[PDB]
């Protein structure tokens, strides 16, 4: 079975170089191109280039020349892509793929995150109605999970409230820091009469923050 | 270079429905060798792309028979005679004829359900947050359909574009619905200079926005 095994997630300072590996098994490595492809939310699939192991024939997408370097070791069956001068634009999932006439097998992708940031546990902010409103029959609550790094975090509501009433909003990277939120909807017959709590695990900082949801003002 | 224009960007279907995706490359894809390197991939969420159809019409090994491709010149079609659950995801055409190899923008094949308007919830900055000099205004727009939604923030009736971070969930497994949060982030001082905070959702289900609003001085 053709497998392409890429190296693990990278957290890179801007300006650094990263070298992604791609371990090709299941076939004759110097018979096929390895393609490198970039996928970055809202940027579909962008080819970076290809290398033919053993021959060192490469093609590079023009604007990746000077930025991406491909290398291939026919002895280890590993292809590598170096990207130098990392900036926030290079934050993406990178793929190697086997190429010949199509890109018939892909790596699992390598995620590269570019960021200055120190490991930051999120600030966790309750989102509850206030402002002198009356609740309808159902109330939407949430937690805004802001300014953490790196990915990811887990929001859990009273342990088992993904019953399912929960929306977890994918985190968005903004200036090297992450913000996500999570909503939950409960009958107001249950809230604030009873306890609703968001529990925010940030494994990468060995951090967990429980926040009880309470009215932010008169209701 | 070779622009691959795929329409539609979104294909809602009921399972069992036929599905047709168009790919219009910006030039012919006939190579000097006489082959046409027009291919189709699917990437599912959480997964890497996979080859489905290579050289216009050939189905890559293991690819379901309900998948076929046709076309020539600048018009190519992927067809799924009957859409099955496993077929849901983002389909990409791709031309491997000219360097650099390019991909269409994607077509998201998803479940069609009855149009549903968003339950809009707006929250002012938490006191926890304001205490730190930040002020995030959050609008959850939950359980709406189709995916397309536009959210406008107004601060004292004037539209605010900057500071706004929008995050969609992916299609709900249970109700085929989408949700999105829109977070308006200000300094406490910007925030504290104004009263009226409005989240406006424009969507198909409405000929005029769902408007959700608070006044800082009532909150
Ligand atoms: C064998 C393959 N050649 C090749 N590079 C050759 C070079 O540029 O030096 N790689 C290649 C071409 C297309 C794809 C596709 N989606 C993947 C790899 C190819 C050659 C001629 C026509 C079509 C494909």
């Amino acid at each position: 079975r053709v497998q392409l095994l890429e190296s693990g997630a990278e957290l890179m300072k801007p300006g650094a170089s990263v070298q992604i590996s791609c371990k090709a098994t299941g076939y004759t490595f110097s018979e096929y191109w390895i393609e490198w492809v970039k996928e970055r939310p809202g940027h579909g699939l962008e080819w970076i280039g290809e290398i033919l192991p053993g021959s060192g024939r490469t093609n590079y997408r023009e604007k990746f020349k000077g930025k991406a370097t491909f290398t291939a070791d026919t002895s280890s069956n590993t292809a590598y892509m170096q990207l130098s001068s990392l900036t926030s634009e290079d934050s993406a999932v990178y793929y190697c793929t086997r190429g010949y006439s199509s890109m018939d097998y892909w790596g699992q992708g390598t995620s590269v995150t570019v960021s200055a940031a120190k490991t930051t546990p999120p600030s966790v902010y309750p989102l509850a109605p206030g402002c002198g409103d009356t609740t309808g029959s159902s109330v939407t609550l949430g937690c805004l999970v802001k300014g953490y790094f790196p990915e990811s975090v887990t929001v859990t509501w009273n342990s088992g409230s993904l019953s399912s009433s929960v929306h977890t909003f994918p985190a968005l990277l903004q200036s090297g820091l992450y913000t996500m939120s999570s909503s939950v909807t409960v009958p107001s017959s249950t809230w604030p009469s009873q306890t609703v709590t968001c529990s925010v695990a940030h494994p990468a900082s060995s951090t967990t923050v429980d926040k009880k949801l309470e009215p932010s003002g008169p209701i | 270079e070779l622009v691959m224009t795929q329409s539609p960007l979104s294909l809602p279907v009921s399972l069992g429905d036929q599905a047709s995706i168009s790919c219009r490359p910006s030039q012919s894809l006939v190579h000097s060798n006489g082959n046409t390197y027009l291919h189709w991939y699917l990437q599912k969420p959480g997964q890497s792309p996979k080859l489905l159809i290579y050289r216009v019409s050939n189905r890559f090994s293991g690819v379901p028979d309900r998948f076929s491709g046709s076309g020539s010149g600048t018009a190519f079609t992927l067809k799924i005679s009957r859409v099955e659950a496993e077929d849901l995801g983002v389909y990409f055409c791709s031309q491997g004829t000219h360097v650099p190899y390019t991909f269409g923008g994607g077509t998201k094949l998803e479940l069609k359900r009855a149009d549903a308007a968003p339950t809009v919830s707006i929250f002012p900055p938490s006191s926890e947050q304001l205490t730190s000099g930040g002020a995030s205004v959050v609008c959850f727009l939950n359980n709406f359909y189709p995916k397309d939604i536009n959210v406008k923030w107004k601060i004292d009736g004037s539209e605010r574009q900057n500071g706004v971070l929008n995050s969609w969930t992916d299609q709900d497994s249970k109700d085929s619905t989408y949700s999105m949060s829109s977070t308006l982030t200000l300094t406490k001082d910007e925030y504290e200079r104004h009263n009226s905070y409005t989240c406006e959702a424009t969507h198909k289900t409405s000929t005029s926005p769902i408007v959700k609003s608070f006044n800082r001085n009532e909150c």
